[PDB]
C-alpha cells in the first residue's frame, strides 16, 4: 500500500537560559561535587517481560 | 581407627552427649508429638576387659 | 550501599546534597527549577502496621434470623469483630441477590 | 418487554481498556511507599526464592 | 495500527478470568487466608453460587 | 566438634548495606576421612589455629556493639567520603560589566578582563549537608563481620542463641516472617 | 500506572531570589 | 541573574556525520555546552525535515 | 507448637521431567521444602497410578 | 564474480573447536599465579558471597 518517508535534514536544536556568567559558574562548581550527583528512574519501572 | 568410628558414632559418646543441649532439651519437650529421636545414633560397645 | 548511593532508600536530596546547592535551589525554584533531578526516596513503615498471623480482609455473614411479611424483608446478623481488630462500619454493605 | 416478553437469561461482563491490572507487592494492598514492606521484610537476605 | 505496547492504547484486560502466584513451588503467595478465594486472584467469574 | 567449630561465614547484603544472615564453611574443608591420628592431629592443629586468628582478628577489626547484625548503623559509625571545600575563581567583574555595557560598549567572548583589576573566589563546601547512617558499604562489612568461632554452640539459654545468624530474623521484633 | 518522586523545596522575599550567603575570599 | 556578554538563547548543530541506511537513519552532533552555561537537555529537540 | 500463619499439611509435586522406557519408569521432582518448615522424609511416598 | 556478479549479503562467523572458553577470577585477566589476587582479595572470602 505504497507508504514510504524522506529524511532530507536532521539538525539539534538546544535551549540556554542565559544566565550571569559568575551564577552558572558558581552553579557548576556546586553540580561536579560527588555528592551532588543527579539521578534519574524509569517512570514505568519494570522488566517488561 | 578410633577417629572414623568417633566420628560416624560407631564408638565414642551416646547422642545425648554429642548433640548441643539445646537440641536435646528441644527434644526431649516435643517427644510425644514431634521427635527426633531416630535421626541420631548411640554406639554399644562390648567390654574387652575382664 | 547501593540502595542508599542510588536514592532507593535513606536521606532526602536536602539531606545529600551539598548546603550551598540546597540555598541555590530554593533561591531559584522560580525561575530555574533543580526541583526534578535528584532522587527522594520514599520508604514505607515496615513494623507495627499489618500484620501477619493469618487473617481474612474480607468476611460474608448469612442471617442468623429473617423474616419475609407481604410488604418488608427483614434478616440479622451477628457481626463480630474479632480480638485485635477494629471495623470502620463505611466497610460493610448489605449484598442483596434476588 | 410487554405482556409477550419471552423467557430470557442475563449475561454479564465489563471492559476497563487503557488499564493494565496491579497487584502491589505489599503485606496489604496500599500504597504505604514505593519501597514496599515486603520488599525489605526478610524476602532481602538469601532468599533467593523461586 | 495503534501499537499498544508502546502507544499504550491497552483493551483486552477484560479477557483475564484469574491468576495464582506461588513462591518456592509451594507457598500460596498472597495466602494468610487474605481473600474470599484465598489461594488466587479470582478477576472474574461465570457462575458465582 | 563443640570445640573446634567450623567458623560461621557471614553473608552480605549489598542492597541494604548489612549482613544477610550467616552459616558454616560448608565449602573450604579438609576430607581426612582416610587419615589416620598421626594426621588428623594436624588437621585438628590447622583448625584450630585458623580459629585463634578469627579471635584476634575480630577484636582487631570489628566496632564492639551489642548485636550482630545491627539494622542501622549511627553516622558516627559509618566511613563518610568528606573531601575538602572547593574554590571557584569567578570569571567575571559582574558590577563593572554592567557599568560598561550601560556605557554602550559591546562585551562580548572570554578568564580576562581588560577594564578592571577585580577578581573573586568563593570556597563552597563539598560535604554532604548532613552526614550518612544506615547501611555499611562493602569495604567496611569486610573489616566488621570477620566470621563467628563459636563453641558449646546451641548450649546457653534459647533468647541468647545467635538469632541473628538466621537469614529471615525480624532484630527489630525477635521473630520470623514468612512470604507475607 | 507506575511512580516518581521530584524533590522540591522552596522560600523568597516579595521581591525575587538571587541566591544567599556570599562565601567569598575576595581579590 | 542575566548575562550581558553577547551570547545565543538558541543553538542550532548540524550533523557532524550522518548514515543513511535502508531501515534507520543516524546522526553525530558536537553538543559543546561553553563555559559559563548549563544545558537542562529537556530544552533540546531534534528538527527534522523530509 | 503450631503456626498461626496460613501453610499447607500435604503437598503433591507432578514430574518435572520423566523417561518411560522398554522396562523402566523414571521421574524428577523439586521437593520443594518451602521456608520456616521441616520435613520428614518417613512422610513421603510415590502415589502411582496406571 | 564478473560483469553479470548478483548482488550478495555477506555473512561472517568462526570456528573454534578443541578449545574450552575460560574466565579467569583475577582483576585484569592475567595469569599472574595459579593462586589468583582476586582469590585472596578477603571480601570475596570469609563473609560469603551468592
Amino acid at each position: 500500500d505504497g507508504a514510504s518517508v524522506r529524511f532530507d535534514s536532521v539538525n539539534l536544536y538546544a535551549t540556554f537560559f542565559p544566565m550571569a556568567h559568575n551564577t552558572a559558574s558558581t552553579l557548576e562548581a556546586m553540580l561536579r561535587n560527588d555528592t551532588n550527583d543527579q539521578s534519574f528512574n524509569d517512570y514505568l519501572s519494570a522488566a517488561n517481560m | 581407627m578410633m577417629p572414623q568410628w568417633a566420628y560416624m558414632h560407631i564408638a565414642g559418646q551416646d547422642a545425648s552427649e554429642y548433640l548441643s543441649p539445646g537440641l536435646v532439651q528441644f527434644a526431649r519437650a516435643t517427644d510425644t508429638y514431634f521427635s527426633l529421636g531416630n535421626k541420631f545414633r548411640n554406639p554399644t560397645v562390648a567390654p574387652t576387659h575382664d | 550501599p547501593q540502595w542508599a548511593y542510588m536514592h532507593i532508600a535513606g536521606q532526602d536530596a536536602s539531606e545529600y546534597l551539598s548546603p550551598g546547592l540546597v540555598q541555590f535551589a530554593r533561591a531559584t525554584d522560580t525561575y530555574f527549577s533543580l526541583g526534578n533531578k535528584f532522587r527522594n526516596p520514599t520508604v514505607a513503615p515496615t513494623h507495627d502496621v499489618t500484620t501477619d498471623r493469618s487473617q481474612r480482609l474480607t468476611l460474608r455473614f448469612v442471617p442468623v434470623d429473617r423474616e419475609d411479611t407481604t410488604y418488608s424483608y427483614k434478616a440479622r446478623f451477628t457481626l463480630a469483630v474479632g480480638d485485635n481488630r477494629v471495623l470502620d462500619m463505611a466497610s460493610t454493605y448489605f449484598d442483596i441477590r434476588g | 418487554i410487554g405482556q409477550t416478553a419471552v423467557p430470557s437469561v442475563t449475561q454479564k461482563k465489563f471492559l476497563c481498556d487503557r488499564v493494565m491490572w496491579r497487584i502491589p507487592f505489599s503485606s496489604n494492598f496500599m500504597s504505604m511507599g514505593a519501597l514496599t514492606d515486603l520488599g525489605q521484610n526478610m524476602l532481602y537476605a538469601n532468599s533467593a526464592h523461586a | 495500527g495503534s501499537i499498544p505496547y508502546l502507544d499504550g492504547t491497552f483493551y483486552l484486560n477484560h479477557t483475564f478470568k484469574k491468576v495464582s502466584i506461588m513462591f518456592d513451588s509451594s507457598v500460596s503467595w498472597p495466602g494468610n487466608d487474605r481473600l474470599l478465594t484465598p489461594n488466587e486472584f479470582e478477576i472474574k467469574r461465570s457462575v458465582d453460587g | 566438634s563443640k570445640e573446634i567449630p567450623t567458623p560461621y561465614m557471614w553473608s552480605y547484603q549489598p542492597q541494604m548495606g548489612l549482613a544477610a544472615g550467616a552459616s558454616q564453611d560448608y565449602s573450604t574443608r579438609m576430607n581426612w576421612l582416610s587419615a589416620g591420628p598421626s594426621m588428623i592431629s594436624r588437621v585438628n592443629g590447622v583448625r584450630n589455629h585458623r580459629n585463634q586468628i578469627l579471635l584476634e582478628q575480630a577484636a582487631v577489626t570489628s566496632t564492639p556493639r551489642a548485636k550482630l547484625n545491627p539494622r542501622n548503623w549511627p553516622s558516627t559509625l559509618v566511613y563518610q567520603e568528606i573531601p575538602g571545600p572547593t574554590t571557584v575563581l569567578l570569571p567575571r567583574d559582574a558590577l563593572a560589566e554592567v557599568r560598561m555595557t550601560n556605557s554602550g560598549v559591546q562585551l562580548a567572548g572570554g578568564g580576562r578582563s581588560s577594564f578592571t583589576p577585580n577578581q573573586a573566589y568563593l570556597t563552597l563546601q563539598s560535604s554532604s549537608s548532613e552526614p550518612r547512617s544506615g547501611g555499611i558499604g562493602t569495604l567496611q562489612f569486610v573489616e566488621e563481620f570477620v566470621p563467628s568461632v563459636y563453641f558449646n554452640p546451641f548450649s546457653g539459654s534459647p533468647g541468647l542463641y545467635p538469632d541473628e545468624f538466621i537469614p529471615n530474623f525480624d532484630a527489630v521484633r525477635e521473630a520470623v516472617d514468612g512470604y507475607d | 500506572i507506575n511512580f516518581a518522586s521530584l524533590a522540591p523545596r522552596h522560600g523568597t522575599r516579595p521581591f525575587m531570589g538571587t541566591w544567599n550567603e556570599i562565601g567569598t575570599s575576595q581579590l
